[PDB]
């Protein structure tokens, strides 16, 4: 420490001050993992969020910053990078209600909704996402209503016997997705219907992430 | 069928049956000198230098911080545009430092500049899958692997990829150059270790001894051998001069897979990091775990040893990196 | 295109094993990890 | 555009001040820490003041402590110099060094153009020579002596060599007495054992002439050499 | 009287 | 007689086997991670300092005399009173920390750094010195005049000044701290219930039910252990028919919750769950 290391430890304290400040603005903002079930996931929620590789959108709403991360369709396996998003505030898993009677452009080995139920369950069994909450969003509201009038609704689930009404079908498919995860006490699943109003979809998101950051703060103090 | 049919008849004895007469290495006691604090996110990769003093570490908070190990004084703080960085490398001289984020862009940063900030030297956005590892041949050419089951040899002055190594079936997850930076071996998720060349253009021999996803890889300072770290809780040190497997280091005491493989100066202590919150030190000659490196709260991810074998750096997901000696 | 890179340098595996053992035993003296180093010689106090 | 500009009056009367204002350009500010070094006519360099990055460490020289008030405005990228009372001893050409301190750095890298001013314990850096008349073209050796051995416990000796071309500001030639600066040819070679501090200019082109200086970076206030002019 | 206080007996 | 002395060794041993592990849980795994770990560490050391000063007053009531020194009792009687104050004061700054971190997340970031957490703990210890100094400058050793025996207790020149101090420690020591932790915890459950219904959960979930029950238990125990202790002090000024038959167990109620609060917070937390 001769006129050089004294300034070196002072520069390190200035860097540590910026790093400490960088963690504060990064903790108050909201992080969102947008992992879809099909080829193009989250086609509606990203239209209102004001902006190769992943796509992240930074926008402020209701005096709160949000960061929605979308991976799109990548040929890499999710098992090698699913642990990188551990610690995210919320997870948005957009699923379309038109996947039970439709088959993607593939080998047709499994149904679209059957692959969506397995993909949603694959995220919950991961040992990294046992604490983060997944927010479910149902797409194609009115499109699913017209399909009910010309479909038995029991393609993927033959053991189901219920009413052919959008009010009952949306409630049954909500409980079916809530019974896929084995960790029901650690994870809280939020289910909502995507609307074209362009302001109600993010309002539920703001209310959902508020219920999560209030639990992390309660977990911080220890009351959780 | 006939590829390795004759490679078994020429193996009458193994490496473990020969090294049982030399002086066995006792228990290695390594004490944590200083813990490199200051981070606020999980560390994933690091790199050492020739001076054995400076080292770079990648963190998920969007900061590629560089400091010296002897005094633990943060020198530069590089704000990263892609916070989800999974790999980083350090130059042998200390001029350029690159990092592979999730945006599939190997943002190269120049340290020695006329200004104070660390500007971007070049951006490599030719890959389609996630950038998994990157290694500096020199300050102009760089070999960067990705999650697109391929490797690429990029040039900083040119800006485009010179040669794209497309010979792997599984997802590439590791890279390891040679002491002369002439050849290099890469281990992918298909349990395949291919020795890729520069003069020939791409691989010249492969190794499929493992049984699961290979996470990390290293290179022996001799240049004729190298160890590989898979996910089935075993490491198989293959041979480049006999296209076979010298020996294996497996044990039922451990259940987690390997995440980091490193070698010392003499190559005796095989530094192998695991997912059991600790790191192991293998003899690499007789398959005997001498000592264990414990003290990390979360599972370690990166592990590098200096070129002179002075210090050993272990980084975990608790935003704390420890320096061993 | 498997036979493009196949090599014949596999007549003996024990001889190459001796090359790895001879290298680690000739450079074990210059390794601070193997050789017990004092606090005055090594860095980090 | 890394050049620095200084502002100063022609001459000031005793009892006032000029408020020397220095501005920065090009390089990233708030990360180096500006210096203050004045040069009296037909004299040697002498450190005045130094502020760190963020007004953290403020150091004053033994000759200006209690009279000068170093100030800065980092959001403006401007450096000030407030003074209480001017004396005939302060008549000199003030410079700004724009140095930075870290491992592998090049401290005292690019000095400023400097402004003029006219008014109507410490390591004594001594030099064995003051003017060496020698024909240019090949090797020429220059040494420097110090009061205290600059060899620190870590193993780094802090010494910096300056050239100071006639009519310009001093520039860094070799830092740490053994590492060549950024922007200098491979002709400068520095050796020594604690106090020897020999500098061999193996090329010695025409533009290598000037008043040289050797400054220590171990004790405050920083003291410069006597001055070695080459012809 | 009082004959007691915080933690001991006090004179009245 | 000795039956009340029998549970005295139990209350100290309960706080001994528990508080010795609370520090071992914090500085081994968390090691002062943020501001929330400094308060629980402060309550853990404040209980032990209160558990090492209680054996002097526990056995002295049985012997009806003070065998220790005259000047040494003036400090010990002020240390345990300060340990009583620094414990209830730390419970106040803990409730404010839990209130700011939950209700105002944007404002709590200024207090999440260890820089403010260290000075706010040194400050709350200094606030205990200001409250207990009137009980220290007046503390002395004077005979009780009953049997000409030695006794160490607060001395006042006039009985009128005795009524000022008995309520001063009731206002500043009991009513104000329990009103802070009572209001800070009420604003936490009130804000949590309002946010839970906005997300679509009209009924209280399993996580919300556990928190409001863990919060409700912290306040009622702080009342049923300190209010019976504080109510006995004021009734001694009007009628002296107590015959010291309740003063021995009323202090034991203060020795219980002060020695159980670090364990009630430590054992019912995520740090001790991973260690056990």
């Amino acid at each position: 420490l001769s006129a050089e290391d004294k300034a070196a430890v002072e520069r390190s304290k200035m860097i540590d001050r910026n790093l400490r400040e960088d963690g504060e603005k990064a903790a108050r903002e909201v992080k969102l993992l947008l992992l879809g079930a099909g080829e193009s996931g989250k086609c509606t929620i990203v239209k209102q969020m004001k902006i190769t590789g992943i796509v992240e959108t930074h926008f402020t709403f209701k005096d709160l910053h949000f960061k929605m991360f979308d991976v799109g369709a990548q040929r890499s396996e999710r098992k090698k990078w699913i642990h990188c998003f551990e610690g995210v505030t919320a997870i948005i898993f957009c699923v379309a209600l038109s996947d039970y009677d439709l088959v993607l452009a593939e080998d047709e080995e499994m149904n679209r909704m059957h692959a969506s139920m397995k993909l949603f369950d694959s995220i919950c069994n991961n040992k990294w996402f046992t604490d983060t909450s997944i927010i479910l969003f149902l797409n194609k509201k009115d499109l699913f209503e017209e399909k009910i009038k010309k479909s038995p609704l029991t393609i993927c689930y033959p053991e189901y016997a219920g009413s052919n009404t959008y009010e009952e079908a949306a409630a049954y498919i909500q409980c079916q997705f809530e019974d896929l995860n084995k960790r029901k006490d650690t994870k809280e699943i939020y289910t909502h219907f995507t609307c074209s109003t362009d302001t109600k979809n993010v309002q539920f998101v703001f209310d959902a992430v508020t219920d999560v950051i209030i639990k992390n703060n309660l977990k911080d103090c220890g009351l959780f | 069928n006939q590829i390795r049919d004759a490679r078994k008849a020429c193996a009458d004895a193994t490496l473990s049956q020969i090294t049982n007469n030399i002086d066995p290495v006792g228990r290695i006691q390594m004490r944590t000198r200083r813990t490199l604090r200051g981070h606020l996110a999980k560390i994933y990769a690091m790199h050492w230098g020739t001076d054995s003093r400076l080292l770079v570490s990648a963190s998920q908070d969007g900061k590629l911080i560089i400091w010296d190990s002897y005094t633990t004084n943060k020198v530069h703080a590089i704000p990263l545009r892609s916070s989800w960085v999974m790999t980083c490398a350090y130059a042998p001289s200390g001029n350029y430092v690159a990092c592979g984020g999730l945006d599939n862009i190997c943002s190269i940063y120049n340290l020695k500049t006329r200004e104070g900030n660390v500007r971007v030297s070049r951006e490599l956005a030719g890959h389609t899958g996630y950038l998994s590892c990157c290694r500096f041949l020199d300050d102009n050419q760089i070999v960067t692997s990705s999650g697109d089951t391929t490797c690429a040899l990029w040039d900083i002055e040119t800006g485009q990829q010179t040669t794209t190594f497309t010979g792997h079936t599984g997802d590439v997850m590791s890279l390891s150059l040679a002491p002369d930076t002439r050849l290099f071996v890469s281990g992918a998720c298909d349990a395949s270790a291919k020795l890729w060349d520069v003069r020939e253009g791409m691989c010249r021999q492969t190794f499929t001894g493992h049984e699961s996803d290979i996470n990390a890889i290293c290179f022996f300072p001799n240049g004729n051998a190298f160890a590989t770290g898979s996910d089935d809780a075993t490491c198989r040190l293959f041979d480049l001069r006999a296209d076979q497997e010298l020996m294996t280091y497996s044990h039922d005491n451990i259940i987690c897979g390997i995440t980091s493989v490193s070698f010392s100066k003499s190559g005796r202590l095989l530094l192998a990091g695991y997912d059991d919150f600790n790191c192991n030190v293998w003899d690499a000659l007789k398959a005997d775990r001498a000592g264990v490196l414990a003290g990390h709260d979360n599972r370690v991810s990166c592990l590098g040893v200096t070129d002179d074998g002075m210090a050993v750096a272990t980084g975990s997901w608790d935003s704390f990196l420890k320096i061993w000696n | 295109q498997l036979k493009m890179e196949a090599n014949i340098d596999r007549i003996k595996v024990s001889k190459a094993a001796a090359d790895l053992m001879a290298y680690c035993e000739a450079h074990a003296k210059e390794d601070p990890l193997l050789t017990p180093v004092p606090a005055s010689e090594n860095p980090f106090r | 555009d890394v050049q620095l500009v200084e502002s100063g009056g022609g001459l000031v009367q005793p009892g006032g001040s000029r408020k020397l204002s220095c501005s920065a350009s090009g390089f990233a500010f708030s990360s180096f820490g500006m210096h203050w070094v004045r040069q009296a006519p037909e004299k040697g360099l002498e450190w005045v003041a130094y502020i760190s990055s963020g007004s953290g460490t403020i150091y004053y020289a033994d000759t200006v402590k209690g009279r000068f008030t170093i100030s800065r405005d980092d959001p403006k990228n401007t450096l000030f110099l407030q003074m209480t009372s001017l004396r005939s001893e302060d008549t000199a050409m003030y410079y700004c060094v724009r140095s930075i301190y870290y491992y592998g750095s090049s401290p005292f890298d690019f000095w400023g153009q400097g402004t003029t001013l006219t008014v109507s314990s410490d390591i004594v850096m001594t030099q064995a020579t003051s003017s060496v008349p020698v024909t240019p073209g090949e090797s020429v050796s220059i040494s420097c002596r110090s009061s205290k051995s600059l060899l620190h416990s870590n193993g780094n000796t802090y010494l910096y060599w300056f050239l100071q071309r006639p009519g310009q500001s001093p520039q860094l030639l070799i830092y740490r007495m053994s590492n060549l600066a950024s922007g200098v040819p491979d002709r400068f070679s520095g050796s020594g054992s604690g106090t020897a501090f020999t500098l061999t200019i193996s090329r010695l082109e025409a533009e290598d002439v000037g008043v040289y200086y050797c400054m220590q970076h171990l004790e405050y206030p920083l003291t410069f050499g006597a001055g070695t002019k080459l012809e | 009287c009082k004959n007691f206080f915080w933690k001991t007996f006090t004179s009245c | 007689m000795v039956a009340i002395q029998c549970i005295y060794a139990l209350v100290c041993l309960v706080g001994l086997v528990g508080n010795a592990l609370v520090i071992f849980v914090i500085l081994r795994y968390a090691k002062m991670k943020t501001a929330t770990n400094i308060y629980l560490l402060n309550l853990a050391v404040a209980d032990e300092l209160f558990m090492l000063s209680v054996p002097f007053v526990a056995s002295s009531a049985a012997l009806r005399h003070w065998p220790f020194g005259s000047v040494l009792c003036r400090a010990v009687l002020s240390v345990d009173g300060l340990n009583m104050f620094t414990s209830v004061f730390c419970l106040t700054v803990l409730s404010v920390d839990r209130y700011v971190a939950v209700v105002h997340p944007l404002r709590a970031a200024t207090y999440r750094r260890p820089s403010v957490a260290k000075l706010i703990n040194l400050g709350v210890w200094l606030a205990s010195l200001l409250v207990t100094l009137p009980i220290a400058i007046f503390a002395d050793t004077r005979p009780a005049r009953g049997g000409q025996a030695v006794a160490c207790n607060l001395q006042w020149p006039h009985p009128a000044w005795s009524a000022v101090f008995v309520v001063y420690t009731f206002l500043l020591g009991f009513l104000l701290p329990v009103l802070a932790i009572g209001l800070c915890y009420l604003l936490i459950v009130g804000k949590m219930r309002a946010v839970a219904l906005r997300a679509g959960w009209q009924q209280r979930r399993r996580s919300e039910k556990k928190i409001t029950r863990l919060v409700l238990m912290f306040v009622v125990v702080f009342v049923l252990c300190w209010m019976p202790f504080y109510v006995v002090q004021l009734l001694n000024l009007f009628v002296t028919s107590l015959d010291a038959t309740v003063n021995h167990v009323s202090l034991i109620l203060s020795y219980a919750n002060s020695c159980a609060n670090p364990i009630l917070y430590g054992f019912l937390s995520d740090n001790f769950r991973r260690f056990f």
